[PDB]
């Protein structure tokens, strides 16, 4: 009759949740686990026909957790949709049959990227903007074959647990205005650390930078306000109002911009201090340096 | 041509100064220096059997 | 005499089961599909600022009988998609809506990068009749004395759209060529049906090109191209000061309705009144008004921010896709970077900077949206880091 989805991108950060534990806290990376059990499992109470995916965000790579990418959930899918070759375990989807066997995979892929994470490349942090990369191909792999009848309405789950690293962020705009013109809605559900590109996501398309307070407090943001019905989110009202704002300034200069022009006529947004060219092998005339130097 | 040699100029000159906007750097070197001195060898062995 | 070859002929045309048999309707299909030219054109500039003025055709000829039977409908329909996306990719940027008809060129709209102005605009001239008499003078030199007060810095460039009558030359176009080309501007023509000549070296001397619509799947691609900026690099064009960087806001602390929401009546933004939840304000006036990117009051340029105005500008910057090799021994792990799963049904594309596998589904959606690859964020930033 129909179906939905929900994209959960985790930041699985061993560094970050290696040394959150010193710290006396009770959620830790054994307890994050726990967040897809109860979403999985209440997203598919509301409708047993629905499809569950959960990508996580390592240092090295954006590890699918479900489905996995061995041989078991590579190659076949165990989604419910697919009755032939699957059905000791997605037949009984009404209670702890199929939502069981969506957590075991989780546990099963994640065995093998824990063990590789000897760190002995120093530090490299968690590619945050290579998450978001991989979610926009696998909601447009399964839209062309839906589109036939259903619909499917689904949405995207971000979870961010830590800063980025040395990748470029215009990588991660990218996938803000590749997902506006499907009519998907993208999230946001910082943790700890805050930055100023994930918040963007949410003022473009129109999603919801929420705030998470403590960290056991996590199964009351993500059900009500987080859910994939996306049905009464406009007359919900539960998060605080946002009241900072972060947005985009220079690409390569140490300034705020407000009223600075480019290096010439590219788009390195710089400032109004530059007679000639800067960092590329261009030109620039003398009909407008003399005129803005002056006042 | 002059259009495919400005988008790699750009692309890496970026590298040297990223996230030098605000405290997109702060916070970044705040977490890497809690943890401790890397090059020192005994931390690494340290962090992976956590 | 009419019988003697009537029923013959019916003696032939019953027996056309034996024509199925032959493979003639089935190996021509295999073989069309196959037909993949490829001419892949740099269509690029890096001026980020254009103006158009597009020219829509009002005269008699916008009734005939070709892709629908009311072609009145056909053009004001689809132009409404060719808005939506001009600002999807640059709203930056804004168009023109120039009519003409009974001998005369009225300009409907203005110089505005309003998205609702001009889609709502397009549905008056639905009960706009049809004289005819079409004037290309005249919607051309009006053109050209409105776009001579935007600075030189853009491409300037001027759409002309016609129901390709039979050269559709006033008196001598040919006179004027060489006074657009002293304006700097570009004549970009558009035809439909017949051959237009006149209009050719219009477009090839001002900078342009020149096509023929064959069906409606093909009306829709040509305004795909038209998104991008035209192709070329000046040197008295290159000189710009003052960028404006608004900021948006939300005009309240808690509740919408609790303050006095935003663009109201007192509030100095009198150019769109009504109820909205929020908008721009200029960094150097404070002066609040619409969220569009137009062209402020108080200061003279447009606004150009940086998160979603400037970024869009970018983001079609990146246009290519990617190549496939072929093999005798099936191999390639087969495994997808995006969506894991392929289609094992000979289609392997890899990349030219990371090489990795994708399927039917992640490479349209590469060169439509995606415009990158997603190998590029766990290879490239990885020496570098
Ligand atoms: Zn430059
Ligand atoms: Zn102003
Ligand atoms: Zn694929
Ligand atoms: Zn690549």
């Amino acid at each position: 009759d129909e179906l939905n989805l929900l994209v959960i991108v985790v930041d699985a950060n061993p560094i970050w949740w290696g040394k959150q534990a010193l710290k006396e806290s009770q959620f830790t990376l054994s307890k994050c686990i726990d967040a897809v059990m109860v979403l999985g499992n209440s997203h598919l109470f509301m409708n047993r026909s629905n499809k569950l995916a959960v990508i996580a965000s390592h240092i090295q790579e954006s590890r699918f957790l479900y489905p996995g990418k061995n041989g078991r959930l590579g190659d076949f899918f165990g989604d419910p949709g697919n009755p032939p070759e699957f059905n000791p375990s997605g037949s009984k989807d009404g209670k702890y049959e199929l939502l069981t066997s969506a957590n075991e995979v989780i546990v099963e892929e994640i065995k093998d990227l824990m063990t590789k994470s000897d760190i002995k490349g120093q530090h490299t942090e968690t590619l945050l903007a290579g998450s978001l990369a991989k979610a926009l191909c696998y909601i447009h792999r399964m839209n062309k074959e839906v589109k036939d009848n259903q619909e499917m309405k689904s949405r995207i789950l971000v979870i961010k647990a830590a800063e980025d690293s040395a990748l470029q962020y215009m990588n991660f705009m990218n996938v803000i205005f590749a997902a506006q013109k499907q009519n998907i809605l993208i999230d946001a559900c910082v943790l700890d650390s805050d930055s100023g590109l994930l918040q963007q996501a949410c003022d473009i398309t129109g999603g919801l930078y929420l705030k998470v307070p403590q960290m056991p407090s996590l199964l009351q943001y993500l059900l009500w306000v987080f859910l994939p019905d996306q049905d009464q989110r406009s007359q919900l009202i539960l998060p605080p109002p946002v009241h900072v704002d972060y947005r985009a300034a220079c690409f390569c200069h140490r300034n705020l911009i407000e009223i600075g022009y480019v290096c010439s006529v590219c788009l390195s947004i710089f400032c109004n201090f530059s007679p000639i060219c800067t960092t590329c092998e261009t030109a620039f005339k003398i009909s407008l340096p003399p005129v803005l130097k002056a006042k | 041509k002059r259009a495919k040699l400005q988008e790699s100029i750009e692309y890496e000159d970026l590298g040297k100064n990223n996230s030098v906007k605000t405290i997109a750097l702060n916070l970044k070197k705040s977490d890497r220096y809690y943890h401790g001195p890397t090059p020192i060898q005994s931390l690494q062995y340290a962090t992976s059997q956590d | 005499r009419w019988e003697g070859g009537y029923e013959r002929t019916w003696e032939i045309l019953k027996e056309d089961e034996s024509g199925s048999l032959k493979a003639t309707i089935e190996d021509i299909l295999f073989k069309a599909k196959r037909k993949r030219v490829f001419e892949h054109h740099g269509q690029v500039r890096l001026g980020m600022m254009r103006h158009l003025y597009v020219v829509v055709d009002g005269s008699r000829t916008m009734e005939d009988q070709d892709l629908k039977p009311n072609r009145l409908t056909c053009t004001l329909k689809l132009l409404e998609y060719f808005v939506e996306e001009y600002f999807d990719q640059n709203p930056i940027s804004q168009i023109g809506i120039i009519v003409t008809k009974s001998k005369r060129a009225e300009k409907l709209t203005e110089l505005s990068g309003n998205p609702r102005k001009h889609i709502t605009s397009l549905k008056k001239a639905v009960d706009m009749t049809c004289h005819g008499e079409p004037s290309l003078y005249n919607s051309l030199s009006i053109a050209m004395q409105t776009l001579k007060h935007m600075p030189g810095h853009t491409s300037r460039e001027v759409l002309i759209i016609f129901s390709s009558l039979t050269t559709c030359d006033p008196s001598n176009i040919y006179d004027l060529i060489k006074t657009l080309k002293a304006a700097k501007i570009r004549v970009s023509v558009i035809g439909l049906s017949a051959e237009v000549r006149v209009c050719t070296v219009l477009a090839r001397e001002t900078g342009g090109t020149y096509h023929v619509i064959l069906d409606e799947s093909h009306y829709k691609e040509l305004l795909t191209h038209h998104v991008s900026p035209p192709p070329a690099s000046s040197s008295s064009e290159c000189s710009l000061i003052r960028m404006g960087f608004p900021q948006h806001t939300i005009a309240s602390l808690s509740d919408q309705d609790a303050k006095p929401s935003f663009s109201m009546a007192h509030l100095d933004g009198n150019t769109e009144p009504g109820l909205t939840l929020g908008g721009y304000f200029c960094p150097q006036c404070r002066a609040k008004y619409c969220e569009l990117p137009v062209e402020c009051k108080i200061c003279g340029l447009t606004l150009v921010s940086a998160p979603h105005l400037a970024r869009s500008y970018h983001h079609l910057f990146p246009l290519d896709a990617f190549q496939e090799i072929p093999l005798e021994e099936y191999n390639g792990e087969r495994f997808c970077y995006g969506c894991q799963g392929e289609l094992k049904d000979q289609h392997v594309y890899v990349c030219a900077v990371c090489q990795n596998v994708f399927c039917v589904d992640c490479d349209v959606f590469v060169h439509d949206s995606l415009h990158c690859c997603p190998g590029c964020i766990h290879k490239i930033p990885a020496p570098s880091g």
